[PDB]
DNA sequence: CATGCACAGGATGTATATATCTGACACGTGCCTGGAGACTAGGGAGTAATCCCCTTGGCGGTTAAAACGCGGGGGACAGCGCGTACGTGCGTTTAAGCGGTGCTAGAGCTGTCTACGACCAATTGAGCGGCCTCGGCACCGGGATTCTCCAGAGGCCT
DNA sequence: AGGCCTCTGGAGAATCCCGGTGCCGAGGCCGCTCAATTGGTCGTAGACAGCTCTAGCACCGCTTAAACGCACGTACGCGCTGTCCCCCGCGTTTTAACCGCCAAGGGGATTACTCCCTAGTCTCCAGGCACGTGTCAGATATATACATCCTGTGCATG
């Protein structure tokens, strides 16, 4: 029954780094963590506000892969690895 | 407990084995595959249905799943699939 | 004898080459959970989540941003630089229909 | 009592006082009195006399008559493009006191006109009018909308055969006093389209089409006990009633009994065989392969090799008519894809391909042997450019009219192949272009290389060389490709003409065909068939010349019109 | 007297199941009817589909000296092969790693 | 006397000129076009439509007529991924 | 001499009226030969309807439009004002259309 | 003896109609079987949004100083919303324009 | 041999628009385009209730599907004035 | 006299090769539930026969875009110089990560019972083809208002 | 003697409203009929209560890899100038769409008639799915040989 707050700090800047290098970045700026961190949230909200939704119609009180699989492909992007 | 839960893991392995005698596969390949079957299932049977309807044809024909495939996978990968289903069905007929 | 030092930008290419040979997991996990269980917060009081939902969502995040920051760098190079900076990824995102 | 002459130069003289030009005969002198008459009743008319009898000027002499007595007015005249030209010059030459212009040109032009030459004040100065279809049909609403049209002519009438006709709708615009409408083939096709005239010039008579549809039976019903006779009485009581309800708005006179002093003509069809290759394109084309004409790997284990899969380490009936018909004309308008912008295949080698181009060339060097001039017609141009090309190989002279030939142009080859001193002897025109209204009187022959859906279209054709001032007779070769779908629609067209001559009068298991169709005019019977002797007109006292050749034979027959 | 039994699979030769198709077609209210020939030809072109993928993962899994096949195998045969992958496109695959690729800008000066 | 050359007519493509693409530019908001635009619009176009009419033609094909018409269009174009309205 | 406007003027004056007409604005008779002759290729001999034609049209006319639309950003991205065609590589290369 | 039939469109205070919805509802195979309550539900939110569209187009078309609704009219009503215009992203309408728009850069000096 | 009738939503429409703009009229390419739009909304909500029902095991269709699935698919503000709309509707209908 | 190229070694960061040892992946049973033979009604769907619409090929003419050609201003590229804002390293700190135990809470089964929703017949009237009639728009033609664009005067200097 | 410019101050060219006739697509009206309504059964999904028992949510401790601050250089980003070719604007003509008009006939829709595939029941039985074991690929440890990146003299200035 505790409360949350100001987890967002949590993805520290080297995660951003090593993310970046698999995608072919060679030299990054200043700015571009505070962007990228306000683009995941975004992200995450959409995915989040869908599962839930589809939860709570079935009346249950805990969220499964499955709603979460479900979720993504009514966006547009398929998952393959949890269930079908 | 122990509720049966039905899946393609079999014929995957057969199919394995009779391509490649001595290679194997881990669960999360398994996984992948047994999935990557029932989407590609979808969306043929979900393309053949609307098919059909706009026609005012009440069954659902060997001729519908033909042009359906011939809509969905691209170029190349119709005309072997078209063939593999031709034969199939004309042996069928005559067993 | 100095301290044997390579030039700037060497060592950019072997965390390239290095990193695109794994497939490893590059986020933490419990900052990740604990960012998921917040958000949801607002929603309902007191969800449930399973273990294996929290994977699913944090494989869809790096899948994304991997593609999000590859559309950026030849997005960059089009100026003739070679830094990435906020106009890129404004841009990617407009072009690609999300804003 | 004087003698026909004199009356006729009294009676002139009394009613065309301004006319000066030259006298006029003794029918067209009647023709006036006529259109006099029912211009004093108030009454709209017809005029159908037989092509060549010079309606033209018997229309002047009205309208003289009509201004002789001061009732000056807005006049306007209505005609094909082609035959502007000879409206005023007919105008300038038999009366020199009246004025004309040929409202036509470009907008600025026509402003010009406007505003120089038509005052909007009506005075002995006015002049007449005359102006084509598009002209006429594009400035009605906003220009010619504002004068008070005391008289309208509208030459070659036939054209509004059509109720749904745009031009037809644009008129309703102009208010006229009265209507006269001139034509040469009054009825066309089918009898729907005649009531299109008639509701046009009198609309207070025949309002309703349905009406005009019942009162004649076509229904053809079984010779029961009670129809037996009907057959021949049904057909005999409409044509009766037909006649007499037509009778009252309609002029018609015929040459045959009206100018006997002008030398007769013959109508000859002549046929053709098919060479092989025509046969290997009908062939091909009937079994859908002209085109023709012009034109597995196992992967290892055993698996079919998809195609340029990579192979490389990871790591590190439709239109078939018009096709035949394009065939029998000639075969080179087919394949105009595969040589492009490149030249005509070689001289002798577009002779041998087409037997009616071989016919043709062997038909006209007999010809030139007795210094004969000829005229030649066609539908399609593309087919008129390879007759082109082959004269200027040959070296011979040629002068064409079509429709990309400009007004001055058209009109000033007219005039220098009327001069006697010219030398050329080849002209080319296009059926829709100028079949209608020129004169061309100079030669005398006439040559149809294809023959039309329509018949009517081909009787305008062949009189352009066969009317007043001609002196010597008149041959006309229609050609036809033997056994081919010509045969066809050929046989098709003469079935249109039955009704014509049921309703108007002259006034007011091989076959016989296929062992004759087949059978290829051989040079004996070509060098006899050209004889024109027996068409020459007798010297009084004297008896008939002798048939030249009997009325059909091998590869010939000759066309007898219905009486 | 009963003659004794043959799948239909047998019968047809094919090695996935032709009556698991055909109870799939029925129960999922796609039609009202469902042809006696369908069933046939879909599990023939998924048959197909699936060794054609399953012969490029295995020449992909040999190279590296490997002998049992893993995601990144199948990751590799899919990117690489054209047809494929715009058949997939817009797949995720677990663990699939990406091609490598660097642009030619980048790389140090030849000099 | 007309001279032994066929008359010949522009390739098809060519048909779209360009003022025409001039015009299609100005109402996306351009105010300046380079040279060499005009051969690659061309070639942007042709690759667009097949794949358009070649879904028209499959599903003309299915029914068994031989003539196209407007809801074949309309569905090749909505299932590719793009909805039109105002033809149904 | 005789008035001259300079470089530039005339480009907005158009951009500010085709912007306001809902019109068509390629011609329809060579369109309409494209297309039977693009078709011709998969099956001889079919028959289109004009409605078809129509609807053909003005899909690919928004489609170009927009197109050129979403190209335009690129140019003045790198300080430029002309469109050149590395800048429609780019657009669709990001669109994920090739 | 029986009462005067009362549409249920009536009784429920609607416009759209019940009955034709429960029809295509049914006919088309949706599910198995459909409730009572449902086409009572989906005809008010079809209402609501086309009498949503309507008012912004109808005020639209006046602004213009006409009185007819034209397909422009529908364009600029629906594109100059951010609801509307997310929930039809990826629609074209026949016959209609563009929004007027030009980018700051391109627009003269200030002499 | 007129009886290959066909049937749309232009009289209801017209109905509509009566109510809030009493003295506007609309054109036969409006019409048109506004008569396919109720369609679309139409497919769209059925599709993805029908396939919210399967989701579950359950057969039938009922009001609580439509309601999420309504809330699903309108983004933003919309989706509170339909559902209000909705259970007002149905509310009424019931009592009587 | 401050440049541009050639090599030397010489420190680091990969891929060799050999040895240990887990814990998945492969194979066996023993049932069951679901698939596979016979049999019987029904009605979609195939197949003639027939209208009437709407499509396909070609000529005539006009006239408003399309093609060419010429001047000239400005925008697209090279070059150079200045000065930060990042990229390799080295210590110091902080929080993941692993490895064991407790609990409940809440997700799954099982057995009832009932209100709800398919089907049939008999009714009407709400919803669709036709068909007039008139105003909103659609030209026209003519006078305003805006907006560019270039030449001369004199601020304030040099 | 000579600039560099605002600031006019016109002068020419493009929309813009304002009044006046013409026209044909929208809005009611009418007639007709086929698709919702109204009662009635009948069997069933679906609530509802009562039990198992799996796992997610906490707590504690401990090693120990990643974070997190500095303090240097340096190579890239940014701005300012020149030069030169290329695109825009405006005049003359030539070329091809738009209609207008001629013909014909293929293919789209209906309406009857008949039959052979599919649905829905029964038996009957064997193929696929949890539990259960047993080896050997592949993940780690270590020795190191090789390849790669970097700077400091060398040469040639002449
Ligand atoms: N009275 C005449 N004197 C001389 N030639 C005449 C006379 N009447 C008619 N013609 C000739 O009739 C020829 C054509 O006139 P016309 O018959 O009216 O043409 P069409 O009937 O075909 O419309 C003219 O060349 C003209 O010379
Ligand atoms: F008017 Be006529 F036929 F020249």
């Amino acid at each position: 029954r505790k409360v949350l707050r100001d987890n967002i700090q949590g993805i520290t800047k080297p995660a951003i780094r090593r993310l970046a290098r698999r995608g072919g970045v060679k030299r990054i700026s200043g700015l571009i963590y505070e962007e990228t961190r306000g683009v995941l949230k975004v992200f995450l909200e959409n995915v989040i506000r869908d599962a839930v939704t589809y939860t709570e119609h079935a009346k249950r009180k805990t969220v499964t892969a499955m709603d979460v699989v479900y979720a993504l492909k009514r966006q547009g992007r398929t998952l393959y690895g949890f269930g079908g | 407990r122990k509720t049966r839960k039905e899946s393609y893991a079999i014929y995957v392995y057969k199919v394995l084995k009779q391509v490649h005698p001595d290679t194997g596969i881990s669960s999360k390949a398994m996984s992948i595959m047994n999935s990557f079957v029932n989407d590609v299932f979808e969306r043929i049977a979900g393309e053949a249905s609307r098919l059909a309807h706009y026609n005012k044809r009440s069954t659902i024909t060997s001729r519908e799943i033909q042009t359906a495939v011939r809509l969905l996978l691209p170029g190349e990968l119709a005309k072997h699939a078209v063939s593999e289903g031709t034969k199939a069905v004309t042996k069928y007929t005559s067993a | 004898k100095k301290p044997h030092r390579y030039r700037p930008g060497t060592v950019a290419l072997r965390e390239i080459r290095r990193y695109q040979k794994s497939t490893e997991l590059l986020i933490r996990k419990l900052p990740f959970q604990r960012l998921v269980r917040e958000i949801a917060q607002d929603f309902k009081t007191d969800l449930r989540f399973q273990s294996s939902a929290v994977m699913a969502l944090q494989e869809a995040s790096e899948a994304y941003l991997v593609a999000l920051f590859e559309d950026t760098n030849l997005c960059a190079i089009h100026a003739k630089r070679v830094t990435i900076m906020p106009k890129d990824i404004q841009l990617a995102r407009r072009i690609r229909g999300e804003r | 009592d004087l003698t026909e002459e004199e009356t006729v130069i009294k009676l002139q003289n009394e009613l065309c006082p301004l006319l000066t030009g030259g006298q006029l005969k003794s029918y067209q002198l009647k023709g006036v009195k006529w259109l006099i008459s029912l211009w004093q009743n108030g009454l709209n008319g017809i005029l159908a006399d037989q092509m060549g009898l010079g309606k033209t000027i018997q229309t002047i002499g009205f309208l003289s008559h009509l201004k002789g007595n001061g009732l000056d007015g807005p006049y306007l005249v209505i005609a094909p493009l082609s035959t502007l030209s000879n409206w005023f010059n007919e105008i300038a030459r038999f009366t020199p006191s009246i004025n004309a212009i040929i409202y036509h040109g470009d907008k600025n032009q026509r402003d010009e006109l406007r505003r120089k030459h038509m005052p909007k004040t009506v005075g002995p100065k006015f002049p007449i009018v005359i102006t084509s279809y598009e002209v006429a049909m594009n400035d009605a609403k906003r220009i010619l909308r504002h004068y008070p049209w005391k008289y309208v002519v509208i030459d070659e009438g036939h054209r509004l055969k059509n109720h749904k006709c745009k031009l037809l709708r644009e008129l309703k615009h102009l208010k006229m006093d009265n209507k006269l409408l001139l034509t040469g083939t009054p009825l066309q096709n089918n009898l729907s389209e005649l009531w299109s005239l008639l509701n046009f010039i009198l609309p207070d008579i025949f309002t309703s089409h349905d009406e005009f549809e019942s009162w004649f039976d076509f229904s053809e019903k079984n010779k029961n006990e009670a129809t037996k006779e009907e057959e021949e009485k049904r057909r005999a009581q409409v044509v009766s009633k037909l006649h007499g309800i037509l009778r009252p708005f309609i002029l018609r006179r015929m040459k045959c009994d009206v100018e006997l002093s002008l030398p007769r003509k013959k109508e000859i069809i002549m046929y053709a065989t098919m060479t092989d290759h025509q046969k290997k394109f009908q062939e091909h084309l009937v079994n859908n392969t002209l085109e023709a004409h012009l034109g597995i790997e196992l992967s290892p284990t055993g698996r079919p090799k998809r195609r340029t899969r990579k192979s490389i380490n990871y790591s590190k009936l439709n239109n078939l008519v018009i096709q035949l018909r394009k065939n029998c004309n000639h075969p080179d308008l087919l394949q105009g894809q595969i040589d492009g912008s490149y030249l005509y295949p070689p001289v002798e080698e577009i002779v041998g391909q087409c037997g009616k181009f071989r016919l043709l060339e062997r038909l006209l060097v007999r010809l030139f042997a007795n210094n004969h001039k000829v005229l030649i017609f066609s539908q399609w141009t593309k087919l008129l450019d390879i007759m082109d090309y082959y004269f200027s190989e040959k070296g011979f002279e040629v002068c064409r009219i079509d429709g990309s030939v400009k007004l001055d142009e058209r009109r000033r080859q007219i005039k220098d192949f009327s001069d006697e001193k010219s030398s050329c002897s080849i002209f080319l025109l296009s059926t829709r272009a100028g079949g209608l209204g020129i004169n061309l009187t100079a030669a005398d022959t006439c040559i149809l290389y294809d023959s039309d859906w329509n018949p009517q279209m081909d009787l305008q054709a062949m009189d352009r060389c066969h009317r007043i001032g001609q002196t010597k007779p008149v041959h006309v070769y229609r050609l036809s490709t033997a056994q081919s779908i010509e045969t066809r629609v050929l046989k098709r067209a003469y079935s249109k003409l039955k009704l014509e001559h049921v309703v108007i009068g002259q006034g007011q298991d091989e076959t016989a065909e296929d062992k004759l169709i087949q059978t290829d005019i051989s040079d004996a019977d070509l060098d006899r068939l050209l004889d024109r002797s027996d068409l020459t007109i007798t010297a009084p006292g004297e008896t008939q010349a002798a048939e030249a050749f009997p009325v059909k034979g091998p590869g010939w027959e000759v066309v007898l019109p219905s009486s | 007297t009963r003659a004794k039994a043959k799948t239909r699979s047998s019968r047809a030769g094919l090695q996935f199941p032709v009556g698991r198709v055909h109870r799939l077609l029925r129960k999922g209210n796609y039609a009202e009817r469902v042809g006696a020939g369908a069933p046939v030809y879909l599990a023939a072109v998924l048959e197909y589909l699936t060794a054609e993928i399953l012969e490029l993962a295995g020449n992909a899994a040999r190279d590296n000296k490997k002998t049992r096949i893993i995601p990144r195998h199948l990751q590799l045969a899919v990117r690489n092969d054209e047809e494929l992958n715009k058949l997939l496109g817009r797949v995720t695959i677990a663990q699939g790693g990406v091609l490598p690729n660097i642009q030619s800008v980048l790389l140090p000066k030849k000099t």
